[PDB]
């Protein structure tokens, strides 16, 4: 009997992983503060990593990588990309971003904001934190004061027909205890149900593609697809019919490159390869696609939820590759790897 | 701080030896009660017969 | 030349001191009878080895050492063992009954009756010193004597030798070899009372040494003899700068200056490589780059914790054997580009390096293979606070129910001393977080 | 920490006491004349804990034999190791105690107790550094129960900084001499709760059930019961008697095993059970099995506050550590989470006619079942004041029985409090 504890009651992914472990009959749930566990399904904040791997006779595994927050907080991601040689200031798949406090990057942000004014270039930006869209600098900075990042807003998104409507792509990625990077083969498009309007940023329902914002404010919620959720089989059909390409070629090569670049960058800092306890973590990567079919990373989520119909398959995937790999009982993933010589 | 500790140990000890002293007092009263009841039985049998 | 006095307290302190002095004799060519043929100045001198050894007219080299235990059985093994002639009887102090794994019994009840005798025997060693630097104190956190007697002794040494450095070598408790459920109580009580009296403390987690012995020496079930021979190698690495000619960590004061910029944050992490099995019939000898890279592996640390997730305030590399600065500097450059080494903003990002050309000595018939080069890294990292967090959590679990507290109160300690000691550890955990974590 | 003084009181105390000295004399290579004829230095290293050295390298048990009647001590003096005891350490009256706690504690026992303390003082005075006392007795009779607990109170008065340890045989209707056993046991438990540091609860219910169910003895005798007791007593004193790290003296055992002063009643266990070759997995599973416990309590009905495990024989220390970790990890819910690492393990190289054995000492909240069972038998009689005249005849009042019952019900509540926490 392998043993596990549950320290985050509000996680839908790990409530389902918990139910699956119990139904194998080879896993026993302990009280949350019992130290004699094989597996911690940990809390989101102040997880006590310092108390892991000091139980003699127990191999201990946690479902979070200590230090992964560098990737999964807006301010940290911007700093990590600029300052890591392997991502660099000249990184082509991350929007031009600046950290802004109410250290700071105000006067470097204004300098670049003037080059667009100067050259008559499209000069819309987005302020956000762990939300406002304007082409006027001093209105963004006023709002912040009233820790944030100002990020170039993507003025030319790809638009789904019918509906002339914006979207983002969620990819789920599992990093196992050996630092294999597994991309779940099912992603999801979180769509707008409103047509896109480049002359009205005040109205934020046709600009922001979150599942909560469209469910409340948008008066077309569910008109095109169940939820505001288009899955890969349909989006691939759409790209073949309308644009004469595939999801694999036009978008997924770039997504896989970006996931591998982000996670290979922090590997020396978070790897548990030679450590007294071991880690895995499920990440949610959020992408925008522009009208040239160029892919942009928006953010990395350290504690994502899943689309309703993919819970079953993904959670079984987590027990198969993350947990049973370490604790064997008595593929839905693409393994991201590339060994090019130069 | 060392003398203060020693005085708390001496206090707890004097408290114990007082409690054990009440126990010896009670033991002395049980056996005197046993004697007094045997003597009172003999006495009262002697008087009833007379 | 400036003398150091070593003080070994309780079973762990005494058995580790046995292993250290055995090793020092082998390193300096001192025989079990105290004779040192290579020493041409008979009856005295101010050589570097005289920091740790005094000399009689008859050519006997005598450790500047006191051994204290509250029961006799461990020190009786020194009195009748291989090195019995090395020590004069007045250096070896024993009581009749021990502190029964109880800080309060060591500190208050039995400490009060033996403390004046121990200070008298220490005063006798101090009186033969022309320039006493101070004290090296070896003890467990977990035992009643190691915890309670040591904290009383450290307080009295601050009073009687106010200008003297005090360095500790402290054994942090591990359940794989521990003998008491109350070791976390004893650890927090002694850390609280000692913290203001110690300049620099090297913690050794018995769990880390145990695992190094299992993993790297292939010992199925390590004994204290196995653990102590490894601990003595690391202690010898640390004290070598006091016992040999050199220009780094040459006095006790220099340990504080080089490793401890903030007085309360005085617990450097030791990391040692390489540890190689003597039974291993084929061994490929490790380069300067390999042993230096091994200093950044948690598996080689004296305390298991993750320095990638804290900040450095100081780093010393102490090399023994065939090492030149060129190879050290190339090793460091390679490591900087590959590892997460983050210093605090107010400290230079840098390494102080010491090289002693004499390779590490091993005890004949021991578990350690003879190697051509070895290194001990001493780093002051905030990551060592993980070990405080573990101990504080175990303390909190038991103290919430007052489990075993009546044994401490029964020795004349107040319950208040528990919550005061614990509050001092909360403030220590917070000090490490302020220095270590960003916002 | 060195010398232990052993006291054995009444029929039960002296019968199990004599078997204890036979068994440990054989382990230490001491023959019935007190001469050492053993083959190992391990046998003599801590011999002084239990034995005095006399003229001509003779070893004499630090043992005092007490009874209010001579019969059982005459049988000891004639028994195999009878000539090894110091003759002046036999202290006996002629009256007997009639299975009456009041006679042992207040009337007959009070007459004899001063001459027992004279012998305790003589043994105590020649100790380099006395650790404390162990008493063997039953709680169901009069001398062991009533005079035994009187002695404990007087020893505490004269040696208040020393440890007091008992081997206390709890009565059972299945192995019963009189109906008043529950009265004698309740009055005794009230004394033990206040005046011992550590009590081994040896339940005649459990010993009978082991002899009947496990060892297939159709008709268990006191001899069969005492074979289990002497093997357990050898097991639980191994760490006091042989070189070792863990629980090596009475005060260190108490500090490891007793988190609250009143909860000092231990459930001993032994494996294998005996009237050919046991693996470390099998020792470990059997030593933790309800059927190997010497107190008739289901450990799955409570939680372990603390456990000491002692393995004896030539075996793998790695396999002992792995198996002991396996039991805790697989049954984690039965070990209180608020005493971390509450299971300690010792290994001694000298086995007891076995190649290997394991002794278990548990401080379990399930021990409340033993006290509740005695409490129910006490109340059934006490509600009708049945058989009280035997006690009021010796000067006792009903109120003393009401106080003993309340204190034992309080002890039950306290075990229940830590079981729910
Ligand atoms: N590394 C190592 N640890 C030891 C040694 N001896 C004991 N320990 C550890 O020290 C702690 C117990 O403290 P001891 O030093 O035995 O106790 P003491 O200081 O003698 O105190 P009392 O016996 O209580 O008077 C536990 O954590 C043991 O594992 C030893 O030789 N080496
Ligand atoms: N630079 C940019 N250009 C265009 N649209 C952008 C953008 N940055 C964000 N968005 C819009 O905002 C959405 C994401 O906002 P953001 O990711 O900052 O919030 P959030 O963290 O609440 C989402 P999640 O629930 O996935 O964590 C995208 O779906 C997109 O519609
Ligand atoms: N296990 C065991 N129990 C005994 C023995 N002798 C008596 N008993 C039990 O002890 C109790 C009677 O007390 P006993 O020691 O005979 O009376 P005492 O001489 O007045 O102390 C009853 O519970 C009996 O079941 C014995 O040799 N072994
Ligand atoms: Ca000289
Ligand atoms: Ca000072
Ligand atoms: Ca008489
Ligand atoms: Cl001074
Ligand atoms: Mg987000
Ligand atoms: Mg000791
Ligand atoms: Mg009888």
């Amino acid at each position: 009997m392998y043993t596990f504890v549950v320290r985050d009651e509000n996680s839908s992914v790990y409530a389902e992983v918990s139910r699956l472990l119990l139904a194998t009959g080879q896993w026993k749930r302990l009280r949350k503060d019992n130290p004699r566990f094989n597996l911690m399904l940990g809390e989101r904040n102040r997880l006590p990593f310092g108390r892991l791997g000091h139980e003699p006779g127990l191999v201990q595994l946690v479902n979070y990588y200590r230090g992964a927050d560098k990737l999964c907080r807006k301010a940290s991601l911007v700093k990590l990309i600029k300052t890591s040689p392997e991502l660099s200031e000249s990184c082509t798949w991350f929007p031009e971003s600046y950290v802004i406090y109410p250290t700071d990057e105000r006067e470097v942000f204004l300098a670049a904001y003037n080059r667009r004014r100067e050259g008559r270039e499209g000069n819309v930006w987005i302020a956000k934190s762990s939300i406002l869209i304007s082409s006027e600098a001093s209105e963004l900075l006023d709002f912040i004061d009233e820790v944030h990042v100002i990020q170039k807003y993507l003025e030319k998104p790809l638009l789904l027909e019918p509906g002339h409507r914006k979207f983002d792509i969620r990819s789920w990625v599992l990093v196992d205890h050996l630092y294999n990077i597994y991309l779940y083969r099912e992603g999801v498009l979180r769509t707008s149900s409103e047509p896109y309007n480049s002359a009205n940023f005040q109205d934020k329902t046709c600009h922001l593609t979150n599942h909560c914002i469209q469910k409340e404010y948008s008066k077309n919620y569910g008109r095109y697809e169940e939820g505001n959720e288009m899955f890969f089989e349909e989006f691939n059909q759409y790209l073949m019919d309308a644009l004469n390409t595939t999801l694999e070629n036009s978008i997924l090569l770039q997504i896989k490159h970006i996931i591998r670049s982000c996670l290979m960058c922090i590997e020396p800092a978070i790897s548990t390869k030679h450590l007294h306890y071991q880690s895995f973590q499920l990440f949610g990567f959020d992408f925008m696609v522009d009208e040239e079919l160029k892919v942009w990373l928006i953010e990395v989520n350290g504690a994502p939820a899943c689309a309703q119909k993919l819970y079953a398959e993904l959670c079984q995937g987590i027990v198969d590759v993350a947990i049973s790999s370490v604790f064997p009982l008595a593929s839905i993933f693409i393994k991201l790897h590339h060994h090019h010589h130069h | 701080k060392l003398e203060a500790a020693e005085e708390r140990r001496k206090y707890q000890e004097a408290e114990l030896l007082k409690h054990l002293a009440e126990k010896r007092e009670h033991e002395r009263e049980v056996i005197q009660k046993a004697i007094e009841e045997n003597n009172n039985f003999i006495k009262m049998a002697k008087e009833k017969l007379a | 030349m400036r003398e150091c006095i070593s003080i070994h307290v309780g079973q762990a302190g005494v058995q580790i001191g046995n292993a250290c002095w055995e090793l020092y004799c082998l390193e300096h060519g001192i025989q079990p009878d105290g004779q040192m043929p290579s020493d041409k100045t008979i009856g005295g001198g101010d050589d570097s080895f005289n920091t740790f050894f005094s000399e009689t007219g008859a050519g006997k080299h005598v450790p500047r050492a006191v051994f204290v235990d509250l029961e006799p059985t461990v020190i009786d093994e020194v009195r009748t063992g291989t090195y019995r002639q090395l020590f004069h009887p007045e250096q070896l102090i024993t009581g009749k009954e021990d502190a029964a794994n109880n800080y309060a019994r060591g500190h208050y009840t039995i400490g009060k009756e033996i403390i004046d005798l121990v200070l008298d025997r220490i005063r006798k060693l101090a009186d033969q010193c022309t320039g006493l630097q101070g004290f090296l104190v070896f003890h467990s956190f977990g035992g009643g004597t190691g915890s309670g007697f040591t904290s009383l002794l450290m307080e009295r040494l601050s009073v009687d030798y106010g200008k003297k450095s005090k360095l500790e070598f402290s054994i942090y408790p591990a359940p794989q070899v521990s003998t008491a459920v109350v070791e976390p109580y004893n650890s927090i009580l002694t850390t609280h009372t000692t913290l203001e009296h110690s300049d620099c403390a090297f913690m050794v987690d018995n769990e880390a040494i145990y695992d190094i012995c299992r993993r790297n020496l292939d010992i199925e079930r390590p004994t204290y003899t196995n653990l102590n021979r490894l601990i003595s190698q690391i202690v010898s690495s640390i004290t070598a700068s006091l016992r040999f000619d050199g220009a780094l960590n040459v006095d006790l004061t220099e340990f504080q200056t080089n490793l401890v910029p903030y007085p309360r944050i005085h617990f450097p992490l030791a990391t040692y490589a390489p540890v190689i099995s003597a039974e291993k019939a084929y061994h490929e000898q490790l380069s300067v780059a390999e042993i230096t890279n091994a200093c950044f592996e948690p598996a080689n640390q004296m305390v298991k914790c993750d320095p990638r997730h804290g900040k450095y305030m100081a780093c010393c590399l102490l090399y023994r054997g065939d090492v030149v600065p060129k190879d050290v500097n190339a090793a460091i450059a390679t490591i900087k580009t590959k590892r997460s080494i983050q210093f605090v903003d107010w400290c230079p990002t840098g390494f102080k390096v010491g090289i002693n050309y004499q390779p590490p000595t091993v005890v004949p018939g021991g578990d350690l293979a003879k190697v051509q080069r070895a290194v001990c890294m001493l780093s002051n990292t905030t990551a060592i606070a993980e070990a405080w967090a573990r101990l504080d959590h175990k303390f909190d679990l038991m103290y919430a129910k007052r489990a075993f507290v009546h044994w401490y109160v029964g020795e004349g300690m107040e319950e208040g001393e528990f919550s005061e000691a614990r509050e001092d550890m909360a403030a220590l955990e917070k000090d490490y977080e302020e220095v270590g974590v960003d916002s | 920490m060195r010398e232990i003084v052993h006291i054995q009181a009444g029929q039960c105390g002296n019968q199990i006491g004599a078997k204890f000295w036979e068994v440990i004399s054989d382990e230490h290579g001491i023959d019935p004349t007190g001469s050492y004829h053993g083959d190992s230095d391990l046998q003599l290293e801590r011999i002084n804990v239990y034995y005095n050295e006399a003229a001509g390298n003779k070893y004499v048990p630090r043992a005092i034999l007490v009874d209010l009647e001579p019969g059982t001590m005459d049988s000891v003096r004639s028994g195999p190791f009878g000539q090894i005891f110091r003759p002046d350490n036999f202290v006996f009256g002629q009256s007997g105690a009639g299975n009456n706690w009041a006679k042992g504690h207040y009337t007959e026992g009070a007459e004899l107790v001063d001459s027992v303390l004279d012998v305790v003082r003589k043994e105590s005075e020649s100790c380099d550094c006395l650790q404390g006392f162990q008493l063997t007795h039953s709680l169901g009779g009069g001398t062991g129960s009533g005079m035994g607990t009187l002695l404990i109170s007087k020893i505490r008065e004269e040696y208040p900084d020393r440890i007091m340890n008992t081997f206390s045989v709890v009565p059972s209707p299945k192995v019963s001499d009189t109906v008043v056993e529950p009265y004698n046991a309740t009055l005794s438990v009230h004394q033990l709760v206040e005046n011992t540091d550590e009590t081994y609860c040896i339940d005649n219910e459990a010993l009978y059930d082991i002899c009947f169910r496990t060892l297939k003895l159709t008709t268990p005798t006191y001899g069969d019961l005492n074979h289990l007791v002497s093997a357990t007593m050898s097991g639980v004193t191994t760490c006091l008697r042989f070189p070792g790290q863990l629980n090596a003296d009475l005060r260190k055992l108490a500090v490891n095993m007793v988190p609250f002063p009143r909860l000092h009643f231990f459930m001993p266990g032994f494996a294998p059970l005996t009237s050919r070759a046991l693996t470390v997995p099998e020792l470990t599973q059997q030593m933790f099995d309800a059927k190997n416990m010497m107190a008739a309590c289901d450990p799955r009905h409570g939680r372990y506050l603390t456990v000491a495990a002692v393995f004896r024989g030539r075996m793998s220390m790695k396999e002992v550590d792995e198996q002991m970790l396996n039991v805790q990890n697989k049954n984690s819910s039965y070990f209180v989470e608020w005493i971390p690492n509450n299971v300690k393990t010792a290994v001694c190289d000298i086995p007891p006619g076995l190649k290997m054995s394991a002794t278990f000492i548990g401080n379990s909240t399930a021990i409340q079942e033993l006290f509740k069972r005695i409490s129910e038998q006490f109340t059934a009689m006490f509600r009708r004041k049945a058989f009280l005249h035997w006690y009021t005849g010796e000067g006792m009042d009903e109120m003393e029985f009401t106080e003993a019952e309340s204190n034992m019900n309080d002890l039950v509540s306290e075990y229940q409090q830590y079981q729910d926490a």
